[PDB]
């Protein structure tokens, strides 16, 4: 039910149901996607040298 | 046309809702203008340069809108949909600082501090020390006291156990639980708690000779024995436990 | 009606006489027509008509066929509800064990035949034959037989050999069992049977056996012949829509039960072999527990839902059986629900009833008084009169409304306020208006809250209402006797605003004929509403024989303060209203209010005081904008010099002078620290503005900033969240617990960017989950204590007693924490309090300290007071009305009949979920106060250079002024470095004691030369060359690596003679010697000269939280307990590590059995040759509480518990008066174990209720023979209320088969006795007004 | 589920029991049939009740009742529509035809 | 109390005693012992003026962190 | 929703713990007004008789 | 009636008021009596409060009455 | 005696997970019927047999009832299944 450092971009630390099941029930973020095997992906844009 | 309290702000630490509040009052002192210069039927110049110097205020905002390249009838057409007001677009960590509120509220001639001066509206004095004002977009929430509002005298009853059935749409009663009978015994209330374990739920006979005695306007209960201990009783005698009642 | 109900075993004659028929048929009902069967399991013959007056076959259908029974379907003609409450029988074709009696885990079927349980299992299930007297034929009766021994075995006998397997072996052995033969038999053998194991079993077996003869039951009724069906109506089969029907779970386990009990029949009317017979037996066994308890045997079997069969134990037991879920928790006619909203028109008696709800309640209301005018004839006719709501049915509803309340209760009901009766007002709408005053006795907020409504029909419940429930009569909290009727956000707002001065406002200096000028110049707009006037105010005292004096001054107020005077009533003083009036000012000001004037002016003071609140905080205007968090303009700076300081200390982390631990903590403490330093910064930015003026210049003033006037006036929040606005936010937890080294530099006023608020997020998701998890246990332990307290009633009006605690404030080190003002208010009078010249009585006995009292006593500086308290009260099942104190929720003495156990259960839990759900752990002496030091346990030796060590074990400081009370109480540590002298008053600002807890030492007595006897190094010593000054020391060691040589032996610190004469101790024959315990750090030499007292041998060197709470009560045994001294005595030890060491205290003119195993990781606090009494510290830390009860009284425990569970309520702040403390500990220790059994008719080894051994004892003490004594014993609050007497209550918080089969074997009754048992039994609680109908049917009974 | 772990036995209701508005109508109904027959001399009341159930476990027929008085049910019946009739009239018939649900 | 008043009372109490309980930890004054109290070993003079009172040296008390890592 | 002419201040108690007084104004213009389209059958099923 | 203050206090004991003004109403209501004090169109439960304020309703009162009740 | 001391190591710390009786159930017994038995003789101390470490407060919350004659007659059965391996009272299985 804890908000861990890793749903950065992924899942809203923000939205959950308040009650029995806070931290439970997720609301996916935004820009959030799934991967080819299943995990939470969110886009970066490259930094390159500067 | 709503009054808040404002003690809920400084505890509950939503300071977005008086920042809302004060550009509220910014988007509807832009198109409190906007209305009055189409309230006069003004020309285009003086609404090409006031919603154009509208949409351009703060700093370095992302939105480049130029009302130079506008056809005159979409000009008219755009402030007809602003004559409410110009929606204000703050972007979630991005958008409007406080310089930009008070800015955008001196474009209107509304005080940048957000607050007016608000009189009493039944004894005409005023209230002292400026209240803010402003458009809060308040919602109208799924809890509405059409569908909670509930009452019941007499309804229904349930067959198994002779309690008054559950729920708002089966006429249903209130659970008198194990909190509000602890409850009633720290008062002395031993005549409000024998019916509302005899007469107000199960005991089938005292609840009948109750709304007789009602009607007859005569409020004496004859309560006996509940229903709930009859099919107690029952379920312990199809063990082999004589449990049984003495005499006195 | 039948004021007892009794449990015992069913006879099978019994069970048939029960029965009405026999069910032999699996078939329900007719599957075609949906008609009952004519023997089926839903029989008509058995059981009864479908409908009411109507035979099953159609002929004898008329009402005038009441009574015969029909002669083509065989039913009566009755009512179709007596097939509620008739039962059948079904004759088993084999014996079947009863798996209560089987498998519980005392197993009374195996504990009452001399075997263990598996026997008996092996045999029921058909593994084992079983003797059942066997004549003489070379065997043992109950013995096992397996199948092959019992063949072989019946070979050369040519006789019968009576062995059985099966439940017709194990009736045979109940039957042919003589309990009472046996129990000859084994009192026989008790007679010579002095072990611990047996003698155990055999009278651990004896009671079962003598109380299986004293209560009448067979034991083979135990093994079951025939088998009781429940009524139809209580297993249905409702016919529901569109054919679909739905039945419950017992009708699938009655049908297995006759679908193997004809099967079985049939098996046995065929000849069946062996085998298959056996098999359908143990199934029909199998079956008869899944009936009665589908789970006990394993596994509980499932039907077409995959979850398991409700079976009868389980529509018995459990949280939704019938004994919780249905006894008392259940839905209530008459009542309704609906939202709360505001409405602050009402008085405090009256609530806002809608109209709608108004005519749905109060339906046969109505009917009789609108045909008892007449406006209808019949109540057909009123029917549709109000259905169709006419326009004379409200007139008659609002007669009908008039004085007649309505309970309006909220869900959560913690405490008593819960439920308050009010008047209802007819409103509009669709809401509840409720009375702003009463939001914080309900906490119901308007957020949505729905607040449930029902209505006391009977002239009883309506005066019970209006006499106990009415929310007039419910202004103070029953916890604290403090108003809980406190104006809590808006009038507080109010209250502040109007009474809060400003510097210059208009219309200054005017002088005023009074409130009535200040209220016509502010109305009028000539004065400001806070200008410093000079009005004329004419305030009433009553210092006087109840008088109201009055006296008319020329006070210097403010005009809002003038204004507001008007609303006070007579008895109150102007200076309670001359101040700022915050909310802890307003809280006061009611308080004073009632302890003056009482009730009535109370209420309508606090009516008036909302109805001015809400006014003037209306005309105040007092908004919130966002120019009301002003940004301190050194926070910039602060944040800086942070960012400066962690620069610093990360540079001195990258060149290793620290680690990256230290880092952290540094970094935490350097932002905690800048973090307090931007509040301060920003909160004496906001609390003081510049104003400008009468004369021109510049004059600070309390600003009047809506932010800080909402802060400081306790109107919401305080200046936390004040710092979260305009000061920056700071460092943010984890649900690690750990912190964020990354503080928020940020705030609320400003922003927080795309990381500090997903930083916050941790600790705001950890707190409302946290939050939201209490929320679903809130009153488990208001559940937990009202289990312990349900039966404890006030019966007495003064029982007599001369003991109960005596009551001493909370003086820990400096202050005192809470004063005895707080403590022996309320409380009775044990003794006569003397005034401190000792000479005349203050306070006689049996009065009750009220407020005056209490003044009058702190007034003649009084310190010792020795109360009437409820833990030693002479009365029996209940406490008398002194013995307990006040009601709190009236300031009267307490009636007789208060139910104080539920009272006190839930001003413990309601105070308490004010509490963290989860659990906390958070030189010389500083002499500040002057005065005279008093010691006890004072014997002090004198020192050549003036210093003092004290040698005396506890002496611990008391300083006193010249007023008898205690200053400055603290510990002296064992020898010390004293500047105090003795007895001799010091001035403050110097040392009375250096402590070093590298300094115990063993400092002498008598000046002299310490010589060494018995002194061999190197098999006592350890080889201890001091190199840093090149000094002789002998550190002496532990029994580690010492010889056995001297291991028992102990070296000798003799301080002799300057000749070398042994010196005697002054009191004592016994020489100087002084022997040492471990770890000594010694100086000394044979022979040299030292004084005194000198340094020999010196020795080395608060949770919070609901879960306390808990551990408190339930009385855990810690698993470091501070071992105590057993025995008053000196001291010797013992046997030196077998594991642990012992230690024989060695009374002086007592025996000394006492070697305790006391462990070798604890370290003494006493030396081996030094005398503590009973009750004296060994060990240090956690006392255990069990052992304080053992060793000191018992007004030792109730001082420890209630001293250690306050201080748990007043860390957090949360107050509460000790008697609710103190009744839960009077029910939880009210058992005693007997010692010395004498004349008195317990056992030896017998723990019973103790106030049946004081009033047994106080009976054969009234013969001519000696009584018992009895060592009390302390249990757990799970515990304490398994021992209950009913088994009615106690089957409803224990586990119900383990109750009612240890219920049913004793034969037990219930005269019912209790708050829990009659709301089962739905009679009269004995409680309340329902205490005088106990008493009317306890005339009865003496008849 | 997820109610108050409710089960369906909580909200299936008994229709074959006696509802206190029917209940008391037909009290009162017991009543106002004793002040209508309070309006009836000896015989009359006395046949009707005893040709209905009225406080007697019968319901006689009509030659019973005429048994009673040796009557061949014909006068009996008369007597029986003539009472009748005589409870047909407007303030004979003003608080029992409110009671007929209309 | 609107169910996120009572979260944030958890909340204030869970950050300020953790960082109580990180600040005990600091041992602010002390005695300027020069040798550590598991070693020996002269401590350097900047680190007592960081720390006034470490009785353990700066690699000592980080074998030290390192065992009390897990625990025990 | 809506946008509100909203202010902040006590008045009178009528806004006192979290409540919200609300203009005759709001509910002349008919801005909080919501339809709510319930179904409610009746089903003619095969009894008995 | 707001408050039984003055009642409970002429009682002396708040449960036996109850019992005692209920027995009054019964009285009152079913009995067949007339109001002690004159009933200012209040219900019967407060006329009962107001007979046992002015003393005239205490249980031996009550007693003595059920036996001059019983006398004729 | 290993039964014994999970009784005892039960009863020393307030719970028992499944590793811990599954690490004390002895050689001799296999299938999963008896084994949980066995949970069910243990479970109703009731030491609290559940799948994981368990919580904080939930051993001060969880109570321990009744104390101690269940407990006398459960360790009266523990200490002496110890010694049969046929042992189970299914009706099909036997
Ligand atoms: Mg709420
Ligand atoms: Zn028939
Ligand atoms: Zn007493
Ligand atoms: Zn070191």
């Amino acid at each position: 039910r804890d908000v861990h450092p890793t749903h950065y971009g992924r899942v809203c630390p923000i939205e959950t149901p308040e009650g029995p099941n806070i931290g439970l029930i997720n609301s996916l973020s935004v820009y959030a996607q799934t991967n080819e095997y299943g995990f939470l992906e969110t886009p970066y844009r490259k930094v390159t040298d500067g | 046309d709503i009054v808040l309290n404002p003690l809920g702000v400084p505890s509950r630490m939503n300071i977005g809702q008086i920042l809302e509040t004060h550009l509220g009052m910014a988007a509807k002192g832009i198109g409190d203008k906007i209305n009055a210069m189409l309230k006069q039927q003004q020309e285009v110049a003086k609404l090409r340069e006031f919603i154009q110097r509208a949409y351009d205020l703060g700093a370095d905002v992302r939105q480049k809108v130029d009302l130079s390249t506008f056809s005159d009838e979409e000009v008219m057409r755009l402030a007809e949909n602003l004559r409410k007001g110009m929606p204000i677009a703050t972007p979630v960590f991005d958008g409007a600082k406080e310089a930009e509120i008070k800015e955008l509220l001196k474009l209107g001639d509304l005080p940048t501090s957000g607050q007016i001066r608000l009189y009493d509206g039944r004894t005409g004095e005023q209230f002292e020390r400026p209240v803010t004002v402003g458009y809060m977009y308040m919602l109208k929430l799924n809890h509405l006291v059409d569908d909670k509002m509930h009452a019941r005298s007499t309804g229904s009853y349930s067959l198994v156990t002779q309690q008054p059935l559950g729920g708002k749409a089966q006429f249903g009663g209130q659970r008198f639980g194990e909190m509000e009978v602890w409850a009633l015994e720290a008062y002395g209330a031993a005549y409000t708690l024998q019916e509302m374990l005899t007469v107000k739920s199960d005991d089938v006979n005292g609840r009948t000779k109750m709304y007789k005695n009602i009607v007859d306007g005569n409020h004496q209960m004859e309560p006996g024995m509940p229903e709930s201990f009859n099919v107690l009783l029952k379920e312990i005698r199809s063990l082999g436990i004589n449990i049984e009642l003495e005499d006195e | 009606e039948f004021d007892a109900i009794k449990i015992a075993l069913a006879s099978p004659d019994m069970i048939r006489s029960w029965s009405f028929g026999e069910v032999k048929k699996p078939e329900t009902i007719n599957y075609r027509t949906f008609k009952p069967e004519r023997d089926g399991l839903f029989c008509a013959r058995i059981f009864g008509p479908v409908k009411d007056y109507e035979c099953l076959c159609g002929k004898y259908k008329r009402l005038k066929h009441r009574g015969v029974i029909c002669e083509k379907c065989g039913v009566e003609v009755t009512q179709t509800k007596v097939r509620r409450e008739r039962m059948g029988h079904i004759e088993l074709a084999s014996p079947t064990a009863h798996i209560w009696f089987l498998k519980s885990l005392p197993s009374r079927i195996g504990l009452l035949l001399d075997m263990p349980l598996r026997d008996i299992e092996r045999v029921l299930y058909f593994e084992s034959y079983v003797v059942i007297e066997g004549g003489m034929t070379n065997l043992e009766r109950q013995q096992i037989l397996t199948e092959e021994q019992y063949l072989d075995a019946l070979e050369e006998f040519g006789d019968e050999f009576d062995a059985k397997m099966g439940a017709e072996a194990i009736q045979a052995l109940l039957k042919s069992m003589d309990l009472e033969q046996e129990c000859e038999q084994l009192r026989e053998e008790l007679n010579e049977t002095n072990s611990e194991t047996k003698r155990k079993k055999l009278t651990k077996r004896i009671k079962l056996l003598e109380a299986f003869v004293q209560s009448g039951n067979k034991p083979e009724w135990m093994i079951l012949t025939v088998l009781p069906v429940l009524p139809p109506d209580l297993r249905p089969l409702v016919p529901l829509d569109g054919g679909r029907f739905a039945t419950s779970d017992l009708n699938d386990l009655y049908r297995r039960v006759i679908n193997r009990n004809n099967r079985l029949k049939r098996l046995l009317d065929l000849a069946a072999p062996d085998i298959i017979v056996r098999n359908e037996k143990r199934m029909l066994q199998e079956a008869v527990d899944a009936l009665l308890d589908n789970g006990r045997r394993g596994r509980a079997i499932t039907g077409s839902n995959k979850r398991p069969l409700k079976s009868l134990a389980d529509m018995i037991k459990g949280k939704q059986g019938r004994f919780r879920q249905n006894l008392l928790g259940k839905r209530v006619d008459y009542s309704g629900r609906s939202v709360i909203t505001v409405g602050p028109y009402l008085r405090l008696h009256q609530c806002g009833l809608p109209k709608k709800m108004a005519l749905e309640l109060f339906k046969p209301f109505i009917y009789g008084k609108l045909e008892l005018r007449g406006l209808a004839t019949t109540i057909k006719a009123a029917k549709k009169m109000v259905e169709r709501e006419e326009a004379v049915v409200w007139d008659i509803l609002d007669e009908v409304i008039r004085e007649h309340p309505v309970l309006l209760n909220r869900a959560p009901t913690l405490h008593r306020l819960g439920i308050q009766a009010f008047e209802p007002v007819l409103i509009e709408g669709k809401a509840i208006q409720l009375h702003p005053l009463v939001c914080a006795a309900y906490n119901a907020d308007f957020d949505g809250d729905q607040m449930a409504v029902h209505v006391p029909l009977t002239l009883e419940a309506q005066l019970e209402a209006r006499a106990l429930m009415m929310s007039t009569n419910n202004i103070l909290s029953p916890a604290n006797g403090e108003p809980i009727i406190v104006p809590s956000q808006d009038v507080v707002l109010g209250l502040y605003y109007m009474t809060r001065d400003c510097v210059n406002a208009k219309g200054e200096g005017m002088v005023l004929t009074g409130p009535k000028e200040a209220e016509r110049l502010y109305r009028s707009g000539l004065a400001s509403l806070h200008a410093r006037v000079k009005v004329r105010i004419t305030e009433y005292e009553k210092d006087a024989n109840g008088e109201l004096v009055a006296k008319t001054s020329l006070k210097d107020t403010t005009v809002g303060r003038a204004i507001l005077w008007m609303i006070v009533p007579k008895g109150l003083p102007y200076s309670i209203v001359n101040q700022a009036l915050g909310k802890k000012a307003i809280s006061k000001m009611l308080n004073t209010c009632y302890r003056i004037l009482g009730l009535k002016p109370t209420v309508i003071f606090a009516d008036q005081i909302m109805y001015t609140g809400f006014a003037y905080a209306a005309r105040s205007g007092a908004s919130v904008g966002i120019d009301d968090m002003v940004i301190p303009e050194k926070k910039h700076e602060i944040i800086s010099e942070a960012e400066a300081e962690v620069a610093e200390i990360q540079e001195q982390f990258q060149s290793g002078l620290v680690t990256a631990g230290e880092r952290y903590n540094k970094v935490i403490d350097i932002w905690a620290a800048a973090n307090d330093r931007v509040s301060k910064a920003m909160m004496d930015n906001l609390q003081t503005e510049t104003v400008i003026n009468r004369d021109g210049q510049e004059e600070k003033q309390v600003s009047f900033n809506s932010i800080y006037m909402m802060a400081d006036s306790g109107a919401r929040g305080s200046a936390a969240q004040i710092r979260q606005l305009a000061g920056m936010r700071g460092l943010m937890a984890k649900p690690d617990g750990s912190i964020i080294e990354t503080p928020i530099t940020a705030n609320f006023r400003e922003g927080l960017n795309v990381l500090q608020y997903f930083i916050s997020t941790h600790g705001a998701r950890k707190g409302l989950a946290d939050t939201a998890l209490k929320t679903a246990n809130s009153g488990y332990l208001t559940r937990r204590l009202v289990d312990v307290a349900q039966d404890l009633v006030v019966t007495e009006d003064d029982c007599g007693t001369h003991e109960g605690i005596m009551m001493t404030p909370v003086i820990e080190g400096g202050d005192v924490k809470e004063p005895l003002r707080d403590r022996v208010l309320g409380r009775v009078t044990a003794e006569d309090v003397l005034k401190p010249g000792t000479a005349d009585i203050l306070v006689p006995r049996n009065t009750l300290l009220h407020e005056q009292w209490c003044d009058l006593l702190e007034e003649n500086s009084v310190d010792a007071v020795k109360v009437r308290s409820v833990v030693s009260c002479d009365t029996d099942f209940g406490v008398c009305a002194h013995c307990y104190g006040r009601d709190l929720a009236r300031g009267h003495i307490i009636n007789k009949g208060e139910a104080i156990g539920v009272i006190a259960a839930q001003s413990i839990g309601e105070p308490g979920t004010q509490l963290t759900m989860r659990t906390f752990h958070i030189s010389s002496i500083q002499v500040k106060n002057k005065g005279s030091i008093k010691l006890s346990n004072v014997k002090s030796v004198v020192n050549s250079s003036g210093k003092l060590v004290i040698t005396s074990r506890n002496t611990e400081l008391k300083l006193i002024d010249e007023f008898g009370r205690t200053k400055e109480s603290y510990k002296v540590p064992y020898g010390a470095v004293l500047a105090k002298g003795d007895g001799e008053q010091v001035a403050g600002g110097e040392t009375v004691a250096n402590w070093d807890p590298h300094t115990m030492p063993v400092i002498t007595e008598v000046s002299g030369f310490v010589r060494f006897t018995d002194m061999i190094d190197g098999q006592t010593i350890t080889r201890q060359t001091d190199e840093l000054t090149g000094l002789s020391s002998l550190v002496v060691l532990d029994s580690a690596e010492r010889t056995a040589g001297g291991k028992d032996l102990r070296p000798a610190l003799k301080i002799v003679d300057a000749q070398g004469n042994d010196v005697l101790i002054p009191g004592t024959d016994m020489p100087a010697q002084y022997f040492l315990p471990g770890k000594a750090i010694v100086q000394l030499e044979d022979g040299v000269q030292i004084s005194s007292g000198d340094t020999l041998a010196r020795i080395p060197q608060i949770t919070g939280g609901l879960p306390r709470v808990a551990d408190l009560f339930e009385a855990r045994r810690p698993k470091e307990p501070a071992i105590l001294a057993e025995i008053s005595g000196i001291v010797s030890f013992g046997k030196e590590t077998k594991g642990k060491r012992r230690l024989v205290i060695t009374p002086v003119d007592g025996s000394d059995p006492y070697e305790e195993m006391i462990p070798k990781w604890r370290q003494l606090n006493v030396f081996e040759g030094e005398r503590v009494e009973r009750g004296d510290v060994i060990s240090d830390g956690p006392e255990a509480p069990h052992d304080i009860l053992r060793l000191r009284g018992v007004h030792a425990v109730t001082r420890y518990i209630v001293n250690e569970v306050q201080d748990v309520y007043r860390l957090q702040g949360v107050k509460i008066n000790d008697k609710h403390i103190e009744v839960i500990v009077r029910q939880m220790l009210r058992k005693a174990t007997i010692v010395n059994a004498g004349s008195s008719d317990f056992l030896e080894g017998e723990q019973v209720e103790y106030s049946r051994v004081k009033i047994a004892n106080r009976e054969l003490e009234a013969n001519g023979k000696v009584g018992a004594t009895y060592s009390r014993d302390l249990l757990g609050i799970t515990k304490a209320s398994l021992a209950t007497e009913s088994f009615i209550s106690a089957a409803s918080f224990q586990e119900t088969t383990r109750v009612l089969t240890e219920a049913a074997v004793a034969g037990k009754r219930d005269e019912l006795r209790g708050l829990k048992e009659n709301v089962i039994v739905g009679r009269l609680i004995p409680a309340g007004t329902g205490y005088a109908y106990h008493q009317d049917r306890m005339r009865r009974r003496a008849a | 589920g997820d109610d108050e772990d409710s089960h369906l036995g909580d909200f299936i209701e008994d229709t074959t029991l006696e509802l206190p508005l029917d209940s008391a109508t037909t009290e009162s109904l017991r009543a106002a049939t004793h002040d209508v027959l309070a309006g009836l001399t000896a015989r009359e009341a006395k046949v009707l009740r005893m040709r209905f159930g009225i406080d007697m476990n019968t319901d006689y027929t009509l030659e019973e009742v005429g048994k009673q008085f040796d009557v061949t049910r014909e006068r009996i019946r008369q007597i029986e529509a003539k009472a009748l009739r005589k409870l047909r009239h407007p303030s004979r018939s003003e608080v029992l035809r409110s009671f007929l649900d209309d | 109390s609107d169910e996120a008043d009572e979260a944030y009372s958890v909340t204030e109490q869970l950050t300020m005693t953790g960082i109580n309980r990180i600040r005990q930890k600091i041992n602010a004054h002390g005695i300027p012992v020069y040798l550590c109290e598991a070693c020996g070993n002269p401590i350097p003079e900047a680190r007592r003026k960081i720390f006034p009172g470490v009785t353990l040296c700066v690699e000592c008390q980080a074998y030290q962190e390192r065992q009390r890592k897990h625990y025990a | 929703g809506q946008n509100m002419r909203v202010a902040f201040m006590p008045w009178n108690g009528y806004n006192f713990e979290d409540s919200i007084l609300v203009s005759e104004r709001v509910v002349q213009e008919d801005r909080f007004t919501t339809i709510h389209i319930q179904e409610l059958a009746c089903v003619s099923r095969d009894t008995k008789l | 009636r707001v408050t039984v203050q003055d009642a409970v206090e002429k009682i002396g004991n708040r449960f036996d008021l109850v019992l005692v003004a209920a027995r009054r109403a019964r009285q009152m209501q079913v009995g067949g009596k007339d109001p002690l004090v004159p009933e200012e169109n209040d219900k019967t439960t407060v006329i009962a409060l107001r007979e046992i304020e002015e003393g005239l309703i205490n249980n031996q009162i009550l007693d003595v009455r059920e036996r001059q009740e019983q006398q004729e | 005696s290993q039964l014994k001391l999970l009784v005892t190591r039960g009863k020393e710390q307030g719970y028992l997970t499944y590793a811990e009786v599954n690490d004390h159930l002895p050689e001799d017994i296999v299938d999963s019927d008896q084994i949980e038995d066995i949970i069910q003789m243990i479970n109703d101390m009731g030491i609290q047999v559940m799948e994981e470490a368990p919580d904080a407060d939930d051993l001060m919350l969880a109570e321990n009832t009744a104390d101690e004659d269940a407990a006398e007659a459960a360790a009266q059965v523990l200490s002496s299944v110890e010694s049969e391996i046929g042992r189970t009272t299914d009706p099909v299985r036997m």
